[PDB]
């Protein structure tokens, strides 16, 4: 559906505070 | 959660807390999916060793929360069970091989700010995440220690590969389980703990930016300790039956 | 150390 979209964070474009540490290591 | 940190709110919509009615108390934590259906971990809800065997009737499931023990009046929803459901070949017996149970509400919850379905992986975006080294996230109102916090705490960690996985226990590893953790040597902590069980371990899609959860927190041995890793049921594996189970019965 | 629910709960 509209899963996994939080509507404080990606529905606003903004991130969380550890979030890049995640997709950083997504090499 | 050990040497994790405060959630920020909204940072995981689909947190649900497993709340005992009588004596009232935290059971474990879960995760929503769709707007009638809650993920958790089998054990949970079936522990015949510990004497533990909780029906419909049993419980409160709790979303939107952030506080551990206030009731956040205009925030959370407190539902209802219509129903459970659990591996019908999970491994109480040995090792917690297929920990995993579905829990349907009895009537639909309104999403918000506060409370939104993380996405279930597809075979593909399984195939891309999860990977030796790659960070998930952890969230729980668990033990801190190997006591609780008093807000939803969160701590991102490496999966760590099989073999180095299995050299850790004694315990019986099947493919239906994943352990993530930092290596004594990479010397930078966290780790889930008792109380957190039953709660997601998602990643953030790189491809179409959203949260999917892959693990189940499961089990360990101790807490934060050095050289060992926590235990999750590996949701991708489980996922025909979940699907099978979502079609059939609601 | 659980604040109280309301009762429609139960
Ligand atoms: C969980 O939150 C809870 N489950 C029911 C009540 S509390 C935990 C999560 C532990 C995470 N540990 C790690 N990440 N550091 N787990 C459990 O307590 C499960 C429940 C069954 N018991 C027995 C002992 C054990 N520590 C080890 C174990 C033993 C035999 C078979 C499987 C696992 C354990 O984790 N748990
Ligand atoms: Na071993
Ligand atoms: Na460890």
């Amino acid at each position: 559906a509209d899963c996994g979209l939080r509507p404080l964070f990606e529905k606003k474009s903004l991130e969380d505070k550890t979030e890049r540490e995640l997709l950083e290591s997504y090499i | 959660i050990v040497e994790g940190s405060d959630a920020e709110i909204g940072m995981s919509p689909w947190q649900v807390m497993l709340f005992r009615k009588s004596p009232q108390e935290l059971l474990c934590g879960a995760s929503l999916i769709s707007d009638r259906w809650v993920l958790t971990a089998a054990h949970c809800l079936l522990y015949p060793p510990w004497d533990k065997n909780f029906t419909e009737n049993d419980l409160l499931v709790r979303i939107g929360k952030h506080s551990r023990t206030r009731y956040e009046r205009n925030i959370e929803k407190i539902s209802m069970l219509e129903k459970i459901y659990i591996h019908p070949r999970y491994n109480w017996r040995e090792n917690l091989d297929r920990d995993i149970a579905l829990m349907k509400l009895k009537k639909p919850v309104a999403f918000s700010d506060y409370i939104h379905p993380v996405c279930l992986p597809d075979r593909e975006t399984a195939a891309s995440l999860l990977q030796a080294g790659y960070k998930g996230r952890v969230t729980g109102w668990g033990n801190l220690k190997e006591g609780q916090p008093s807000v939803l705490q969160v701590v991102n960690l490496p999966i760590v590969e099989r073999p180095v996985c299995k050299d850790s226990t004694r315990i019986r590893i099947t493919d239906n389980m994943f352990c993530a953790g930092y290596k004594p040597d990479e010397g930078k902590r966290g780790d889930a703990c008792e109380g957190d069980s039953g709660g997601p371990f998602v990643m953030k899609s790189p491809f179409n930016n959203r949260w999917y959860q892959m693990g189940i927190v499961s089990w360990g041995e101790g807490c934060d300790r050095d050289g060992k890793y926590g235990f999750y049921t590996h949701v991708f594996r489980l996922k025909k039956w979940i699907q099978k189970v979502i079609d059939q019965f609601g | 150390d659980f604040e109280e629910i309301p009762e429609e709960y139960l």
